[PDB]
């Protein structure tokens, strides 16, 4: 007959069972995380149970059909995740053995108590702040040798399982049974490859690493004082200073630097006992931001269905900074807010994805995700950027016309912006590459460790190994199967989309004071691009937006002139304190 | 005049024949036509535009005297759970001729496989049914499009609009209209008695 | 007799008071002859000479 007809009859039956299944699972874990009850427990336990035996089941049917015989090159792009396998392609005894990895690491991730210690509250506090080098140094060096021992069972199986299952489902490497999506092999011209991110990776990082080399001088240089005999400008740093537990994070450590410490920095909480903040409050004043942006009004329903306030302890649930794209014109935001500072940014941060999640509400089910796998959180990245800008601040009742403001409010701007989330990338690049490498095999089986230091030695500088630890899976982004070139992805397409943003608002020079409002054609443009979602190449889209079917490099540096100036008079391993 | 300004029959589109003067011009017969639509069936109710549910579920030529008449059921009937109650064909073989009834329930043969007694592959069903909840999105909440086909047929027309008719005064000269009758004169009392039909 | 005027017409029940909204159309709009339209759509020019 026509594989499109019944194709697309499947995937409307599965559109519109889906809303039902789905929608109503969705719900049961929102029921759950708004009131963490046990017969929920049970019944989202069926609920998914019912996803994923249509998942099994129903993906035992749709394989009758071949793979090549698509005309349309959209039917392709609902055909790889529709055609695909799955992960029951294998046997049946490394299937509770996946089961046994994912839910034993997952317990040990939960239950690994230091005999006692309170996993985050306690943990994560005194690790960040405790400063000394003989009792931080036991709560670090006590969790090396605690955690990095028990896991060479489970992660040297895991590799070469993973690997194994790659292999026997014609993949390269268990990055291959990833990588194959960045293949555009569909509509041509438009296309792209899958087999290295080598390129435009250390492309990128020898163009940052002058950037970041300058930063690193920096860095490198200010922490003299705190150990004399310990840090030198001419070595480098140690193996416990990077402001967290692994320091995955680079937008906090203004504090520890006081370069220009004379300016006050904003404070809103003055404001917010004077005018009338109430978390019912800047919500809809964000809701009238973004239709200086260009956005319409928010849906009435979500004052009612949305969870906006402070359900406390009679309201049992947990309030995680992850937004909910509940779908079935219902998108769902349940956090514990309070007025703050970063709880301001966090705000418009979920807001903007949200209107990004209504925006492409309009597209079929299978269609209803991200551009793509790092876009997802970049977009409400972009949005705090747009959102954070204080001379747009200025423009809004949270300041006053008496707030003198000079040129280095934004240089700790920028000195905090390099220890909770952005600055030194190269750590990603440490991890990932190294990570890259060991799941994909091209290491042998003892050699992971001494890796996880001279990368560092060559690219950080944190030095202390032998063969056997195995760190990299004690995370909640690695323990449940999390690839960081999302982050990678979104610290570029950030940048991208912002000059591309702040250019086309009539403001130039440097972008770190782009206000974007009252711009119906940046929303316009803005539309033509968010309502396909990821209907065409994100090459011709990212022309469309920025210009470009590759990431830019002078705009990268066209956000950071002062801060490049300001590095250049301020920057003026094979070297041992072990 | 109450549907018209009624304020409670939101979506009353009549676009072509005129509410506004339908008040006068006498029509033989109406049609009561109405089913259940969601909020994205508005749009797709738009006579001339087409889609699924004009293919296969409800049927017009191209042009039809009657309007169409759609208002939020959301409130009268949503219940948490999913209103099952409700149903709907999804994709049929072809259209049909316009305008008429059909409750044909049958399976429908998707693909190569002939149905011939199967109902699993190339032979699923186009009946589908509605899950509506209190939650539900703006463009599928129920608003119910109701139609009022309006044909003239060559017989007198029946059903008529209203009769405006004021008060009568007498003993002084004046244009009048009982029915027809419309001369120019003084009304006055009478004697002479008529017989009960005259 | 003539009539120039471009004044908001009210299109309905509930008054425009100068905006849109339920039964409100501007009366004013434009042919912008495109090639698409039809030979009953073609523009013809017209004199009238009292």
């Amino acid at each position: 007959s026509t594989i499109e007809e019944q194709a697309k009859t499947f995937l409307d039956k599965f559109n519109h069972e889906a809303e039902d299944l789905f929608y109503q699972s969705s719900l049961a874990s929102w029921n759950y995380n708004t009131n963490i009850t046990e017969e929920n427990v049970q019944n989202m336990n069926n609920a998914g149970d019912k996803w994923s035996a249509f998942l099994k089941e129903q993906s035992t049917l749709a394989q009758m059909y071949p793979l090549q015989e698509i005309q349309n090159l959209t039917v392709k792009l609902q055909l790889q995740a529709l055609q695909q396998n799955g992960s029951s392609v294998l046997s049946e005894d490394k299937s509770k053995r996946l089961n046994t990895i994912l839910n034993t690491m997952s317990t040990i991730y939960s239950t690994g108590k230091v005999c006692c210690l309170l996993l985050e509250p306690g943990l994560n506090e005194i690790m960040a702040n405790s400063l000394d080098y003989n009792e931080r140094l036991w709560a670090w060096e006590s969790w090396r040798s605690e955690v990095g021992k028990q896991l060479r069972p489970l992660y040297e199986e895991y590799v070469v399982l993973k690997n194994e299952m790659a292999r026997a489902n014609h993949y390269e490497d268990y990055g291959d049974y990833w990588r194959g999506d960045y293949e555009v092999n569909g509509v041509d011209g438009y296309d792209y490859s899958r087999g290295q991110l080598i390129e435009d990776v250390e492309h990128t990082f020898e163009e940052i690493k002058p950037l970041y080399e300058h930063l690193h001088a920096y860095v490198r240089a200010k922490l003299m004082n705190a150990y004399p005999s310990y840090i030198s400008p001419i070595g480098c740093l140690p193996a416990h200073l990077l402001g967290d537990m692994w320091g995955r994070f680079w937008t906090n450590l203004y504090s520890l630097t006081v370069p220009f410490g004379q300016k006050p920095n904003i404070d809103v909480t003055d404001a917010m006992v004077d005018q009338a903040w109430d978390a019912q409050r800047i919500f809809k004043e964000a809701e009238k931001f973004f239709v200086s942006v260009g956005l319409p009004n928010m849906t009435q329903g979500f004052w009612e269905n949305s969870m906006l306030t402070d359900p406390g302890n009679v309201q049992k649930a947990v309030c995680h900074p992850t937004a909910w794209d509940l779908g079935k014109g219902d998108f769902r935001i349940l956090m514990c807010t309070k007025v703050t500072m970063d709880d301001f940014l966090t705000a418009h941060h979920e807001m903007g994805h949200i209107q990004y999640d209504m925006a492409y509400a309009a597209q079929p089910f299978l269609l209803r995700n991200g551009a793509n796998e790092g876009f997802h959180e970049a977009v409400g990245e972009i949005m705090s950027l747009s959102a954070a800008t204080p001379k747009h601040l200025k423009s809004i009742g949270l300041l006053s016309p008496d707030f003198q403001e000079d040129n280095e409010t934004e240089i700790n701007f920028l000195l905090k912006q390099a220890l909770t989330i952005v600055g030194t990338l190269p750590f990603t690049y440490m991890l990932e590459k190294w990570r890259w490498m060991v799941f994909k095999g091209e290491i042998p089986k003892d050699q992971w460790m001494k890796k996880w230091w001279e990368m560092k030695r060559e690219i950080v500088g944190v030095v202390e190994h032998d063969e056997t630890y195995c760190d990299p899976a004690s995370l909640f982004h690695v323990s449940n199967d999390y690839s960081f070139i999302r982050y990678y992805t979104r610290t570029l397409y950030q940048f991208q989309f912002q000059e591309a943003l702040c250019q086309a608002a009539k403001h130039e020079g440097p972008l770190h004071k782009c206000d974007i409002s009252n711009s119906t054609e940046a929303g316009q443009k803005l539309f033509n691009m968010l309502r396909l979602g990821k209907s065409e190449p994100w090459t011709l889209a990212l022309e469309n937006v920025v210009g470009a079917k590759n990431m830019n490099v002078r705009p990268l540096l066209n956000y950071f002139e002062p801060l490049f100036t300001w590095l250049k008079d301020q920057n003026k391993t094979d070297w041992s304190p072990y | 005049s109450v549907l018209y300004n009624s304020a409670s029959f939101s979506t009353f589109k009549c676009y072509g024949v005129s509410p506004t003067k339908l008040n006068d011009l006498c029509f033989t017969n109406v049609y009561a036509d109405s089913f259940v639509i969601r909020g994205d069936e508005v749009r797709q109710i738009a006579p001339g535009q087409t889609g699924k549910i004009a293919d296969y579920n409800y049927k017009l030529p191209d042009d039809f005297t009657g309007c169409v008449i759609a208002w939020n059921s959301n409130n009268l009937d949503s219940k948490v759970g999913g209103n099952y109650n409700y149903l709907y064909r999804l994709f049929r073989k072809s259209n049909l001729k316009p305008f008429e009834r059909d409750i044909s329930t049958e399976i429908y043969q998707a693909g190569s496989t002939p149905c011939n007694g199967v109902e699993g592959f190339n032979c699923y069903f186009p009946l589908q049914s509605y899950g509506f909840q209190p939650t539900y999105g703006v463009g599928y909440q129920p608003y119910r499009v109701v139609v009022l086909s309006f044909e003239l047929l060559h017989a007198p027309a029946t059903v008529c609009g209203p009769k405006k008719s004021t008060n009568l005064v007498k003993n002084k000269c004046v244009n009048f209209n009982f029915n027809g009758l419309t001369g120019t004169g003084v009304l006055t009392e009478s004697n002479k008695k008529f017989l009960p039909f005259q």
